[PDB]
């Protein structure tokens, strides 16, 4: 009938848990169960990612142990609170991140256990601040091959959504397949603290430490005129006739601000003694 | 016993769930759960952790609860799932210990013998870092007396691991990388001076505490012993650094040769492509 | 004659607008440097494979025996020249 | 005829030391953006490195 | 101004007649022999476009309308620019008096069009009572609205110069994007006010995408096409009432009293009653949408308390869109009112549920409740400055984008170009650089050469707004 634009919430504790989990079994792929709390029809979210436990022969549905789940699940009930699995996680440590043939088999398992039953596809060899690795999916069914394919109602969030047709064989996987809006929401509970641990536990730890020295001196005088004299070579080659030289390069970097804060930072340094001592 | 931590912020945010779990609840005191740890050296691990439900009448401050059977069955969960992991201690996220805290550590001191735990907070603003150990070991006393149990103050950092800063990098989002050049250098000025001399007047402020109170403990054994250490420069009037201010100038030698010559092979940079790229750019505009 | 020549003296900060008009030129440069290195993932693409074609075949197919490899019958793009195989 | 001339150029001078005031942070911020950007460039190469030669 | 008299200049004894920024010499200028009024009158004009601050432009506007009282001739252009700058209420009632007095029927006619068409939609239908609590009946004639828009009506179906061949070359597209209903945004946009329906009539499957702004843009273009039309809605869409259609889900029955809205857009009768009536017996929230839409475009000024009642509490933490409907129709009826009922009601309301529809409609609402305000707002607005990532900082810039409408204040560009490039959420620096189109329309020769430079930015965000700013 009629469908309104989907939204993936994280926690980024789930985010977290994931570039973990996927890094201590990190030779291998791994399977999970994702929980959270489905909310509404536009937007779901994931809370927690929990550990699950290992395969080691083939990652499969029947690696949803059903003893696992009810202790596992009763012991998180007797945790803080009783939430709803959201869907299931796992990774491919070995390519670049598209749906593997256990996942088409465990999603009917998933989507008769769950509604929306969305995946988390993952690579754990990627970066250390930039990636956002993880990929969502909704596989819809052939049995809506007549009426046409993802409607979407407004098809404008969605096409916001479109921006980089990414993954170019899982746009090969286009066949009942599309990936899904997964922004890094806020957590006001959380989120000024963890700036408060981040800033304030990196900028001189204490903030009282170091406010090395004596032969950076000897290594940037190194690293200064090395370079300066091949820096200076150029004007030799400058001359007239506008286009017909041809060898533009700049000469002034990494000598006005390498020794711009090598120097101020080490006159401030050499102020040290003023400051600490009275 | 205990060299140092490394603790994750991963463990930190566990923390910080568990809160987000009670804060919804009738909560009467604070949180206690368990924490995991993976210990290698005399240098500390953790991971990763998790919690267990506690209440905490204030009557004798002996009416405290934890349930061992599920805190041994999930331990023994994330020990199967992961072999590298044990347990190391708890935590607490009220800032201030109270008394029934040597009554946690002993009892759960049963399972490993070391408990260490973890003062926390979720509203933090004028700390520094958030974590700390404390360890439960006896000097007995000056005095000798039966059993003064103390916790002892180790050392803690914020700990570090490869590529777990994705997630936080990419969310936090404000991050002015590499500020060497600007103002960095005066805001640790501004809160080393200041948050560390309030420190210091809080500590001559606990000296007034020895004046007009202070029977207690008055502890003329460590305080005395560590602030001769820091009297190893008793900065009187007259300043006394004849000897060092050739020395101070010694320190202004070698960095202002370094400014002279290169500030002017400085200028020496912009001039030329200034110059030649102006005049360029104004006779050959039109 | 008092803003008679009071708006003569600030008909002369047409040339501080100058100055202006030079500042947006210098907010225009390094204007494409970010938007060059901001599109450097260029560089950060998938690499390629160096082949030998023998001689192309019909309905715009070719050939090509990669580097160890042996033979693939491979596909055409559009921005390409069948005329130079 | 005077003073519809210093009330439009009047307004003119003022909207011109507004956007003159601007440009100069937009300038600033850009390099900050830019450092962002070298760090970017950077962090292409620091754990691995596959060793070919140039052909 | 003695040495002006001597040299009998005009221009250059007014010019210092406003250095002193003072009545005195103001006063004397206007007092001296043969002073065209042509000039005089343009001196309005000059002081209109000038003086910053309503401390005294509107004073130096209510003696000139002094002085043309003063003026032989019972003047009117004075009183029909006074009246919708220094909006006195009972000036146009004086001046009705005077009508009572004058028994003409020019008298009554051009001024009344001026203040019909360029008033506040508040301001004539709540000083009408004070006007009318022969000219008597003239003003029930051509102030109630009841022969405006239907000339108007008439104006655009006999004005028709359209093509159909750009429809056919639309109109044979087939693929499953929703440009099909872009088909019908062309065919409403370049046919408003005709209410002549050729455009229902060419199509089965064509229509029959349903999804749902397939039934809703289905049936609201009719509602385009239906611009004014104010008697026969009912019985022209008997076929379609919310009961009458069996939708897909909602909207072919939404968009029906979204029509109906447009239809009586500004201009309502029974558009408070009856549709608020058949949205309070309506099912649930999903049906409600343009019903409120219009109800609020028409409920301006009407004082409708249900709208500020039924809505938080109809959906007692959030809704899907309708809650963006609401705080659109509060807004609309509430338009630059400081709304302190929903001050706090809204913005006090806005950051303790999580969606983004339900937060980002609440703030287009709080953005609409605050209009040509010039001070009144800023401290709520930097207050919403202060706050989290998409949301208040978002709508203080709309919500400064529509408190200076009008003029060239250089109070909002600060924020503005602050947020719109240090920031590093992208959609509020869109946001902030689409400000500049809603904040100098006045003027409007000053954007271009500068958003030029916005025009080069790393993101599609701020070159997309830059692109809507010189639109
Ligand atoms: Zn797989």
């Amino acid at each position: 009938a009629v469908d309104t634009a989907e939204q993936v919430y994280i926690s980024s504790l789930a985010l977290l848990k994931m570039l973990k989990h996927g890094r201590a079994g990190v030779p291998m792929e791994v399977m999970g169960l994702m929980l959270g709390e489905f909310v509404d029809d536009y937007t779901v979210r994931v809370i927690d990612v929990f550990a699950m436990p290992q395969s080691g022969t083939g990652v499969s549905v029947e690696a949803v142990d059903p003893v696992f789940q009810a202790k596992m699940l009763d012991m998180l009930k007797q945790t803080g609170r009783p939430e709803m699995v959201v869907g299931w996680y796992h990774s491919h440590p070995g390519f670049g991140c598209w749906l593997s043939g256990v996942d088409i088999n465990t999603q009917q398992s998933f989507e008769a256990l769950s509604e929306r039953a969305v995946a988390v596809v993952v690579d754990p060899i990627q970066s250390v601040k930039g990636k956002v690795v993880i990929d969502a999916f909704r596989l819809i069914n052939a049995n809506m091959m007549v009426l046409g394919h993802e409607p979407r109602q407004t098809t404008s969030n969605l096409g916001h959504l479109n921006k980089p047709s990414i993954q170019a064989l899982i746009h090969g996987l286009n066949r009942h397949y599309y990936s899904i809006t997964i922004n890094y929401r806020k957590n006001e509970l959380e989120q000024k603290m963890l700036l408060n641990l981040h800033k304030k536990s990196w900028m001189e730890g204490l903030t009282l430490q170091d406010y090395v020295v004596k032969e950076m001196l000897e290594l940037a005088k190194n690293y200064n005129k090395a370079v300066e004299e091949e820096d200076k070579m150029t004007p030799e080659q400058l001359a007239i006739k506008n286009v017909g030289k041809q060898d533009p390069k700049r000469h002034l970097e990494e000598h006005v601000d390498v020794l711009m804060t090598s120097n101020i930072v080490q006159c401030l340094a050499a102020m040290l003694d003023t400051v600490v001592f009275k | 016993a205990v060299q140092k931590v490394v603790v994750h912020p991963l463990v930190l945010l566990s923390v910080v769930d568990h809160f987000n779990r009670i804060g919804k609840v009738g909560n009467q005191k604070r949180v206690v759960g368990v924490l995991l740890g993976s210990w290698q050296k005399k240098v500390l691990d953790v991971s990763n952790s998790f919690a267990v439900p506690f209440d905490e009448d204030d009557k004798d401050d002996s009416v405290w609860f934890l349930d061992h059977d599920y805190l041994e069955n999930m331990y023994g969960m994330f020990k199967k799932v992961n072999a590298r992991e044990r347990i190391v201690g708890w935590y607490h996220t009220g800032p201030k210990l109270h008394k029934n805290d040597i009554a946690i550590n002993e009892l759960m001191k049963r399972y490993c013998p070391n408990s260490v735990l973890v003062i926390i907070d979720v509203k933090p603003k004028d700390l520094g870092l958030p974590t700390e150990a404390y360890i439960s070991v006896e000097e007995v006393h000056d005095d000798g007396t039966p059993t003064s149990k103390t916790f002892e103050h180790v050392t803690s950092e914020i700990g570090a691991e490869e590529a777990e800063e994705v997630g936080v990098e990419h969310l936090l989002r404000d991050i002015k990388d590499t500020t060497v050049g600007t103002l960095s250098q005066r805001i640790t000025n501004q809160v080393h001076g200041l948050k560390g001399l309030n420190s210091k007047l809080l500590d001559i402020r606990s000296y007034l505490e020895k004046v007009a109170t202070g029977k207690l403990p008055i502890n003329h054994q460590i305080i005395y012993q560590l602030q001769d250490v820091f009297n190893l420069l008793p900065d009187v009037s007259l300043q006394e650094f004849v000897k060092a201010f050739y020395l101070k100038t010694n320190d202004q030698m070698v960095v202002v040769y370094l400014a002279s010559l290169i500030r002017s092979v400085v200028a020496l940079h912009n001039l030329i492509n200034n110059k030649i790229a102006n005049r360029d750019a104004e006779k050959k505009e039109g | 004659y008092l803003s008679k020549i009071e708006e003569l003296q600030l008909i002369v900060n047409d040339k501080s607008q100058n100055l202006r008009r030079l500042q947006a030129q210098r907010n225009e440069l390094n204007a494409k440097v970010r938007l060059l290195r901001e599109e450097l993932q260029l560089l950060q693409e998938q690499g390629s494979y160096v082949g030998e074609v023998v001689r192309a075949m019909d309905k715009k197919k070719v050939l090509v025996k990669v580097h160890p490899e042996g033979k693939f019958v491979v596909d055409v793009d559009k921005n390409i020249d069948i005329n130079d195989v | 005829d005077l003073y519809s001339r210093y009330k439009k150029l009047q307004q003119e001078l003022e909207f011109l030391e507004v956007q003159e005031e601007y440009i100069k942070d937009e300038q600033k911020n850009l390099k900050k953006e830019f450092l962002h950007a070298q760090e970017e460039v950077k962090r292409i190469q620091s754990i691995p490195l596959v060793i070919g030669q140039f052909l | 101004f003695q040495r002006c008299l001597d040299d009998h200049k005009y221009k250059q004894a007014i010019g210092i007649a406003l250095e002193t920024r003072r009545l005195d010499v103001f006063e004397k200028t206007i007092l001296e022999s043969n002073d065209v009024p042509g000039m005089l009158a343009y001196s309005l004009k000059l002081c209109m476009s000038l003086m910053q601050n309503k401390q005294f432009r509107n004073k130096v506007l209510r003696v000139l309308v002094k002085i043309y009282m003063n003026l032989e001739k019972p003047d009117f252009i004075n009183v029909c620019q006074c009246l919708i700058f220094l909006d006195d209420p009972q000036a146009v009632s004086d001046i009705l008096e005077k009508l009572v007095k004058e028994d003409n029927l020019l008298m009554a006619y051009q001024i009344c069009f001026d203040l019909y068409e360029s008033a506040s939609q508040q301001f004539l239908s709540s000083v009408i009572q004070n006007l009318r609590t022969d000219q008597t009946l003239k003003m029930i004639k051509i102030l109630s609205g009841e022969m405006a828009i239907e000339l108007h009506l008439q104006f655009l179906i006999r004005n028709n110069n359209t093509d159909l061949m750009i429809l056919k070359n639309t109109k044979d597209a087939v693929r499953n994007s929703v440009c099909h209903t872009a088909t019908v945004i062309a065919n409403s946009f370049m046919h408003c006010g005709t209410t002549s329906d050729q455009f229902l009539r060419d199509n089965l499957e064509w229509l029959a995408r349903a999804t749902n702004w397939a039934k809703f843009t289905a049936t609201a273009s009719l509602g385009v096409i239906h611009k004014g039309h104010e008697k026969e809605a009912l019985q022209l869409m008997a076929t379609y009432l919310p009961k009458d259609t069996s939708p897909g889900s909602a909207y072919q029955e939404g968009g029906g009293l979204y029509a109906l809205g447009l239809i009586h857009a500004n201009h309502g009768g029974d558009i408070i009653d009856y549709l608020l009536n058949q949205l309070k017996n309506a099912s649930n929230d999903i049906v409600r949408h343009g019903g409120s839409l219009g109800l609020g475009l028409a409920a301006m000024g009407t004082a409708r308390q249900d709208v500020y009642d039924l809505l938080k509490t109809n959906l007692y933490q959030d809704d899907a869109v309708t809650g963006e409907a609401a705080g659109l129709a509060l807004g609309l009826v509430m338009l630059g009112s400081k709304n302190a009922q929903a001050i706090e009601d809204m913005v006090g309301y806005a950051q303790e549920t999580q969606h983004e529809k339900i937060l980002r409609g609440l703030a287009v609402g709080i953005a609409l409740v605050m209009y040509g305000r010039m001070e009144e707002a800023d401290a709520l607005i930097e207050s919403l400055c202060r706050d989290k990532d998409p949301i208040l900082r978002r709508s203080g810039m709309y919500t400064v984008a529509m408190a200076y409408c009008g003029s060239g204040n250089n109070k909002a560009i600060r924020r503005l170009l602050h947020v719109a490039v240090s920031d590093v959420n992208d959609d509020v620096r869109r946001a902030a650089v689409e400000s500049l189109g809603f904040i100098l329309f006045r003027t409007p020769e000053q954007c271009p050469s500068v958003v030029s430079l916005l025009s080069e930015s790393y993101n599609p965000h701020v070159r997309y707004g830059a692109a809507m700013a010189l639109g």
